[PDB]
């Protein structure tokens, strides 16, 4: 039902197992429900969750879909991550 | 092989821009070509004068992002029982919602400043593009 | 209608979803499901302050509209050792310094 996706900084994010498999890297990874990235820091694993949530949300919903914020900030790490993740 | 049908039969359509995006309306003419008509701004809408077999997509006029119409990439106006044409943000992947945010923020020529995997610097040049996505 | 949450604690964070009319202690029996701790060992928290068992999410302000998919409410979490331990969530790690290039 849950798993577990452990940053880099040991924050501990859980989230659906239907949400995780958005990811096939991930996927692959839990085949073991947890999941330890170690290059991913908690200010870009968390955004990685709330895009999980995001993407399940307004995939195939025909309502005005809202755009993906990402902070300036985040922008670099957050691609780097999602390159790696194939998300 | 992807052009509009030249019916000369009047198609009263309606563009209604239900994003965050300023879009650039584009009418493929009789040859294939890409005809960009004028933006409409965010959450504005405008009533315009089509033809039923008419090719029309949709883009970020700044970006050329692709936009989605009629949850669709094509928007082709029938017979009138004015045809509406709900344009819509898609759900980006990560990867691209990403390059759009870099793109913004690093002038094209400082694309090889940024430390990355050099996989991601011809990602980030890789544009969108009206004649990329015109193929099939 | 559907709120989204992020339910923290020291380094965990749960991101999952429940109705507005739903209540506080049917959020602590999802947390017990995930965490396998009783409803009865578990405080939930709106910033600092605590939240009761018989309200509704909707009530206590998590809103379909502030508790969105993309930006989740944050609600904290306190577990019970017999006393309750004091709110504490861990920041996440901080963003580097923003590149002259950007
Ligand atoms: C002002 N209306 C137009 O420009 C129409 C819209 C498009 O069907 C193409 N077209 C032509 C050729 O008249």
């Amino acid at each position: 039902m849950y798993v577990k996706l452990i940053s880099s900084d040991g924050h501990e994010f859980i989230v659906k197992r239907e949400h995780a498999l958005t990811s096939g890297t991930i996927k692959a990874m839990l085949s073991t429900n947890e999941v330890n990235f170690r290059e991913i820091p908690s200010h870009v694993l968390s955004k990685v969750c709330m895009y999980f949530t995001y993407k399940v949300r307004y995939t195939n919903s025909s309502t005005e879909i809202p755009e993906f914020p990402i902070a300036p900030e985040i922008a670099l790490e957050l691609l780097m991550a999602a390159n790696f993740l194939d998300c | 092989v992807l052009r509009s049908v030249n019916s000369r039969e009047p198609s009263q359509v309606i563009f209604c821009n239900r994003s965050p995006r300023v879009v650039l309306p584009v009418w493929l003419n009789f040859d294939g070509e890409p005809q960009p008509y004028p933006t409409l701004p965010p959450g504005t809408g405008r009533r315009i004068h089509s033809y039923r077999g008419h090719l029309w997509l949709f883009r970020d006029a700044g970006t050329h992002d692709g936009l989605l119409v009629n949850q669709t990439e094509l928007f082709v106006p029938s017979l009138n029982v004015p045809i509406f044409a709900n344009i819509t943000l898609p759900v980006y992947t990560l990867k691209e919602r990403c390059l759009q945010v870099v793109r913004s923020l690093v002038k094209p020529e400082n694309y090889r400043r940024l430390d990355i995997v050099r996989s991601l610097y011809e990602d980030l040049e890789d544009h969108p593009n009206v004649q990329k996505d015109l193929e099939r | 209608m559907d709120v989204f949450l992020m339910i923290r604690r020291h380094k965990t964070t749960i991101f999952t979803d429940a109705k507005e009319s739903s209540t506080v202690f049917e959020l602590k029996r999802i947390v017990e499901g995930i965490l396998k701790r009783p409803p009865d060992e578990q405080r939930l928290y709106k910033d600092d302050q605590l939240l009761d068992d018989g309200k509704t999410l909707g009530e206590c302000g998590f809103t379909s509209q502030t508790a969105r998919p993309q930006a989740p409410a944050t609600v904290g979490l306190a577990f019970r050792a017999d006393t309750f331990e004091a709110l504490c969530i861990e920041p996440f790690s901080s963003p580097p310094e923003l590149p002259d290039v950007m």
